Formats: C-alpha cells, structure tokens, sequence
C-alpha cells in the first residue's frame, strides 16, 4: 500500500479560479494534481502536459517546494518495514531462535512513527502556504487531498497492528520453549 | 508591506503565559516534591508509600488534573496536598481565559515605525531609486543615522537599488515583509 | 543654501534634543506585549510558601 | 458497616470535592450519597463562572484601544479637549 503511494503521485488537488460578480458563476483558471517528484497538469494550458518539481514554471510554486521538504520520512518509513519484513520471514522459516519475531515488531512500530510526523509536517507545510497569500474578493482558492494519501493512511493501521501481533507470537512461543 | 497573519511558531502553544511563569511552576513543582517526601520520612503517621519517585508522580498527576492512585494519610501530608491543589485551580483557569482573549481580539504590530531603528537592524534590507534626488540625499549627509544608512546601502550584496518605482514597488509586496 | 546643506536639520536636532532632560525617551515607548505576568499572579505563590 | 468517615475525613473529602482533584473513598449510604451529588453540582457552577468572568476581564481590557488621531477625538466624548482662548 505503501509502494503505490510513494511511486504515484495523486496526493493534492490545487484548484485556482476568479468569479464573475452579478451572475452567480465562477471560471477556475488554472487546475492541477501533484505528487512528492511528479506534477501533471490537469487544467494548466488546458492539456495533460506534467513536469517535474525541478523543472519549475507564484504561491503554487512555493507550495510545490514544501512537498519536496517533506520527503524524506516515508523513504524511511518504507525502508524499515522491509528491515522487518525479511526477519519476520525467516523467524517463519525457522521457529528456533525466537528473538526473530520481536526485533521485527519494533521496525513495524518505528515505521508508523516515522509516518505520522511525516504526515504532520507534511500537512502543517501545506496550511501555512494557503495563509501567507493575500486575500481578494474576486478570487477563491482550494485544495483537496488524494488517493495516495488514503493509501498512507490505510499503510499506518496495518503495519502497527502487525506490530503488535509479531510481539504476542513472541510471548507465545518463548512461553512453549 | 502590511503586518499580517504569520505563520505560528511551533512553541506558540505557550505563549498566553510569560517565560517566567513556567519556570516557577517548574520550581515549584519541585519545591513541594521534595517536601512532601521529607515530611512523609521522619513522621510516619507502615510502608513508606510515598517516595521520592511516588511523590514526584503525584505532584504531576495534581497538575496535570488527572487522579492519583494513592493519597496523604496524615495531616502535615494533606495541607501539603491541600494548597497544591488550589495552586493548579488558579493556573489552569488562567491560561484558559487569557486564549480566549488573543482569539478573539487580533491585534498586529509592525516591526519598523522610525529611521533609527533600520539602521540598527540587519534583517530587512532598504534601497532606493538609482538616479533621483533620494540617493543624492543619503550621499551627503553629515547625519550619524544617515551616515550608517549609507554605508549599508553601498556595500550590500545582491544591489538594493531599482531601476523605476515601480520594480521598487514590486520587491515590497514579493519579499514577505524583507524590503523596505 | 541652509536647507540643502542640513544645517537647519542639525540645529534642530541640537536645540530640542541634545539640551533635552527627558533623555533618550523615544526609547522606552517600543515595548509592549500582552501576557499574564508575576505581578497578576504574585499572592497565588505567597500563598503556596 | 464499619464507616469510615470521621471528621477529618469528611473535611478531606470535601476538600478534594471542590478542588475536581478526586477522592480516596466514597460514601456508601443513601443519605452520604445525596450530601455529596448536591455538592458536586455546587463546586461545578462555581468553577465555571470563575473561569467565563475571568475570560471577561482580559478581553474588555484588550478591546480598550488609545488615541492616535483627531478623528478618534470626534466620535468619543469621555476626553475632554480645547485650545487657547484667543
Ligand atoms: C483508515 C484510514 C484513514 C481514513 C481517512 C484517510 C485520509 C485520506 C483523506 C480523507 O479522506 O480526508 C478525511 C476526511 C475528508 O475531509 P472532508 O470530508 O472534511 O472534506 C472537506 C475538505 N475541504 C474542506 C478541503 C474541501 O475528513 C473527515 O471526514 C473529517 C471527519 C472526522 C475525521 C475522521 C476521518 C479521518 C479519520 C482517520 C482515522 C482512521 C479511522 C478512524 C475513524
Ligand atoms: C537516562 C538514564 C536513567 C538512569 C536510571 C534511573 C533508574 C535507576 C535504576 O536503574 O534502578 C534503580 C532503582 C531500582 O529500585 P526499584 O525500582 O526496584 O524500587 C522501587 C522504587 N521505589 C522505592 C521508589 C518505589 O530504581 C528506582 O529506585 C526508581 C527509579 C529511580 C528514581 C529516580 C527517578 C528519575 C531520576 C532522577 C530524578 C530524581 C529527582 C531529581
Ligand atoms: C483546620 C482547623 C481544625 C479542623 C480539625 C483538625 C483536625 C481533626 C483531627 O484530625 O482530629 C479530629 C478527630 C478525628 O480524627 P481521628 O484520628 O480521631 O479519626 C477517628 C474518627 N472516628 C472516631 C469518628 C473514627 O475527632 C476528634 O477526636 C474530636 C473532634 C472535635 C474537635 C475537632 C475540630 C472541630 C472543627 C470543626 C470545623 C469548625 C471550623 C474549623
Ligand atoms: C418534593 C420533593 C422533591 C421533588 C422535586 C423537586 C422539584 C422538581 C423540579 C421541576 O420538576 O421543575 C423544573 C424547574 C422549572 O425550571 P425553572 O424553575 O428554572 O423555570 C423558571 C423560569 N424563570 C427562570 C423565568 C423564572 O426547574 C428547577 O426547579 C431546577 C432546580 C434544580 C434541580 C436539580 C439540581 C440538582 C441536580 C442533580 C444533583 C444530584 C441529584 C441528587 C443526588
Ligand atoms: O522637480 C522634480 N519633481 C519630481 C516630482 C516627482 C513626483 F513625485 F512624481 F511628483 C518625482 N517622482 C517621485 C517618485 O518617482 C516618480 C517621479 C520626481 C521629481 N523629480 C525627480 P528627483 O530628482 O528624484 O526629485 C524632480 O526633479
């Protein structure tokens, strides 16, 4: 779940636009979706054309910047449980040697804690870009999350619950040695 | 450019109360630890419950509003617990009422209001036009605040100068708040 | 002449300040802040010792 | 039986009512249990209206703002203000 997330980049809707007084209607002027390296266009020249963050051109920049600030903590995140997924494999290889299965629980555990302080400086990089800007009365701004965020989200809840199950299998087992 | 909402700092939860509010609750929450031990020790009223570890977790369970496991059984122990418990009331009531004020009144101050606290400043950088009589003014000036002014403005790296008033007008409004 | 030269600007600033008893009081009125402080809360403590 | 509550208990007990800070024991008869409900709603009411007035205070005195103009002298009479006579 994780995998998918990082390598797609569905993680913010940025919709930019101006109203019409009088009549109750607004254009947007330009649409976009981005992720942690890629952005694609889904408005902007009204055609699908996508550049990297490196390859730049306002507010819709410094915000792409602050996404790449934020990268690092899933890269570690991922990398951890991969640490804990090859031991808890070999702990099911061999069931002598049970000090596999609870050295595993604590890179599944540090995992979600490195997930949860990249979500929060993720998300906290994200509402201070919309404050700095100044306000006008013709021109709305939003913003919306993606899939891939879900995605992250989802990959939180499962890698702390098998977490907690690697270390009952610990006790389990050390108590029928 | 106009003083604004800014970005909060992380530490901005504490900032209803001053600095050093929070290092005499420190103090404090020290001070009645250790007496609350000493005065448990030699004055017994069986097992001695209260600690020097057990009474620094009761003293942050008072604060803290939450209820603790084990309480005072004599009476030099519970006026110690009784006015610890007062203390905690005022606090907390205090730091409540006084967000209640900040997020309802939005005050905003500037950082600059005079010429003699630019110069005696290095976080915003200051220029004027290339070729007018404002540069010619801060050129000969026998002034001491505008003699200082001058120096900066010459030796500055990128140039602070402009071209026309309106580029010079353009820096102000992009620079957040870093050009005047 | 007197004008472009600042010799007006320098006794100005010689005669109304620098002659000035109220010394460098132009200082004194940046500060301000709004916080509760020690002096709102001072019998809270003396009440503790 | 076997009732606890003493005099130094019942002030204790009613000390820690007041403060929300907990109790060690609780009491067990119908008759304890009525005088303690009707001073757990005293000390609620008392420590809220602590807290909104306090909350009141702090707020009129920020919303107190000075003079800096003479058009705030125009629209606001508690200051007195005039010039020379001639
Ligand atoms: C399990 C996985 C976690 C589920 C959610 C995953 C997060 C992905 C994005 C998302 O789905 O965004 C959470 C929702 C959607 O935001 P919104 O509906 O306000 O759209 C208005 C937003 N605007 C105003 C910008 C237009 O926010 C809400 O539902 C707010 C309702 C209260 C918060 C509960 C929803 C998220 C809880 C996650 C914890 C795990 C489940 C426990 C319950
Ligand atoms: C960073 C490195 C930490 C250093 C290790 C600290 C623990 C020492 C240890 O490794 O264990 C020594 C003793 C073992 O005795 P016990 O836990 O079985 O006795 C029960 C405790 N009783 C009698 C209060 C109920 O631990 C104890 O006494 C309780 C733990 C030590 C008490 C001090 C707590 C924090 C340290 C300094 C602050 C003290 C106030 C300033
Ligand atoms: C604070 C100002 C003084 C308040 C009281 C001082 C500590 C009271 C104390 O610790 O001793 C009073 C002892 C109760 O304590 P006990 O250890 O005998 O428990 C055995 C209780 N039992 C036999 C019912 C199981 O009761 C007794 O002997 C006799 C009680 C008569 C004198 C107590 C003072 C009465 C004041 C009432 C409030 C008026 C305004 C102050
Ligand atoms: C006889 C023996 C006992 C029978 C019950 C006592 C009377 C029942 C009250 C009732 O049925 O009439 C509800 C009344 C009506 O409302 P009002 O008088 O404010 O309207 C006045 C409108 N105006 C303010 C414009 C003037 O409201 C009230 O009496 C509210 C009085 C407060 C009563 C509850 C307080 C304590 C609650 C829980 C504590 C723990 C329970 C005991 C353990
Ligand atoms: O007689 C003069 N009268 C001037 C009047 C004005 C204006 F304010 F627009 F009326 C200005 N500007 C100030 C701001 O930038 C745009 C033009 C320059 C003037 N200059 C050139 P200086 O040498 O820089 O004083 C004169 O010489």
């Amino acid at each position: 779940l994780l995998g998918i997330a990082v390598s797609t980049d569905y993680w913010l809707y940025l919709e930019e636009g101006i109203i019409l007084p009088q009549n109750q209607s607004t254009e947007v002027k330009m649409s976009l979706h981005s992720g942690l390296w890629r952005v694609c266009f889904l408005a902007g020249e009204e055609r699908g054309r996508c550049f990297t963050i490196e390859y730049v051109m306002e507010s819709t920049v410094n915000v792409l910047k602050m996404i790449r600030s934020a990268t690092p903590f899933p890269l570690v995140s991922l990398f951890f449980m991969f640490i804990g997924f090859i031991l808890s494999n070999i702990g099911h290889i061999r069931p002598h040697r049970t000090i596999l299965a609870f050295v595993s629980g604590i890179f599944f555990i540090l995992s979600g804690l490195s997930l949860v302080v990249g979500l929060v400086l993720y998300i906290s990089s994200i509402n201070d870009e919309m404050l700095n800007r100044t306000k006008d009365a013709e021109t709305y701004f939003n913003y919306k999350y993606g899939w891939s965020f879900a995605f992250a989200a989802i990959s939180f809840l499962l890698t702390e619950s098998a977490g907690v199950m690697s270390v009952y299998l610990f006790m389990k087992r050390y108590t029928a040695e | 450019k106009k003083p604004q909402k800014s970005k909060p700092g992380v530490f901005s939860f504490l900032d209803p109360l001053a600095y050093e509010i929070w290092m005499c609750i420190v103090f404090a929450y020290i001070g009645v630890s250790v007496v609350l031990f000493l005065v448990s020790r030699f004055s017994p009223y069986s097992t001695n419950e209260f600690g020097i570890f057990n009474s620094l977790w009761f003293s942050l369970g008072a604060f803290m509003q939450q209820g603790c496991d084990i309480s005072p059984r004599s009476l030099s122990g519970r006026i110690v617990g009784g006015v610890w418990w007062f203390f905690t009331l005022i606090i907390i009531s205090s730091y409540t009422a006084n967000l209640a004020a900040f997020l309802t009144v939005e005050r905003m101050v500037s950082p600059i209001e005079s010429a003699e606290d630019l110069s005696k400043q290095t976080e915003i950088a200051y220029g004027t036009l290339d070729s007018g009589s404002t540069k010619e003014f801060f050129r000969r000036s026998k002034i001491a605040v505008f003699d200082k002014m001058w120096t900066y403005m010459r030796s500055a790296e990128p140039s602070v100068f402009v071209r026309t008033t309106a580029e010079g007008v353009a820096r102000v409004r992009k620079s957040k708040g870093k050009y005047a | 002449k007197l004008s472009e030269q600042g010799v007006l600007d320098k006794l100005k600033n010689k005669w109304w300040y620098d002659k000035g008893e109220c010394g460098a009081k132009d200082s004194g009125s940046k500060e301000k802040t709004s916080a509760l402080s020690l002096s709102n809360v001072a019998g809270v403590f003396y009440i503790l010792v």
